[PDB]
């Protein structure tokens, strides 16, 4: 995981990624 | 090739040019430099 602000420095973008749960048919 | 101290520890991890940068017993990523020797002129004004 990120610990800024010992990141910035690092040119990081301090985002978190998204998860959607996603329908195609096999329950979940 | 030189010594470099870390962000949080401060151990030695006298570290090979090229490599990776981390550290040794410990863990993060960053690094800053042993100040140099180096007895140096400072007017006291």
């Amino acid at each position: 995981t990120m610990f800024p602000q010992e990141a910035r420095l690092r040119n990081l973008t301090y985002s978190s990624p998204l998860y959607v749960d996603m329908r195609k048919e096999d329950e979940e | 090739t030189m010594i470099y101290l870390c962000a949080d520890c401060g151990a030695r991890n006298t570290i090979q040019a090229k490599e990776v940068i981390r550290c040794r017993e410990c863990g993060h990523r960053v690094m800053y430099k042993m100040r140099t020797k180096r007895m140096v002129q400072f007017e006291a004004r």
